């Protein structure tokens, strides 16, 4: 629509946002899943040393 | 000073032993036991009198 009609730079600009505004929830269940995975596959082994256990 | 910790070891936050000891030697302190009954004569003779002091 940009240049079209009906865009309405300010209301494209809102969906922009809503663009920008969601992809960062996106960044941020991401980490959600992140922070769980490293908490799931967190377990276990092992001490990063590799040792004689 | 030493590491109260080797690298791979699980720690905790604020958690009870600290894992390495930073110190700051160029001034020290030296804590002087006393006898309570002596400082007393101390000021008790500071006052006394005399005593003195620088």
């Amino acid at each position: 629509l940009l240049g079209t009609q009906y865009i309405s730079k300010q209301e494209y600009d809102q969906a922009l946002a809503d663009a920008q505004q969601a992809n960062a929830a996106v960044t941020a269940a991401k980490a959600a899943v992140e922070t769980a995975r490293i908490n799931l596959a967190y377990t276990k082994v092992t001490s990063p040393i590799s040792g004689r256990i | 000073g030493k590491s109260n910790v080797t690298e791979g070891a699980l720690v905790q936050n604020g958690q009870a032993t600290a894992l390495a000891t930073v110190q700051q030697l160029d001034p020290i302190y030296v804590d002087v036991t006393q006898s309570s009954n002596d400082m007393m004569r101390l000021k008790q003779e500071l006052a006394n009198g005399t005593l003195k002091q620088e």
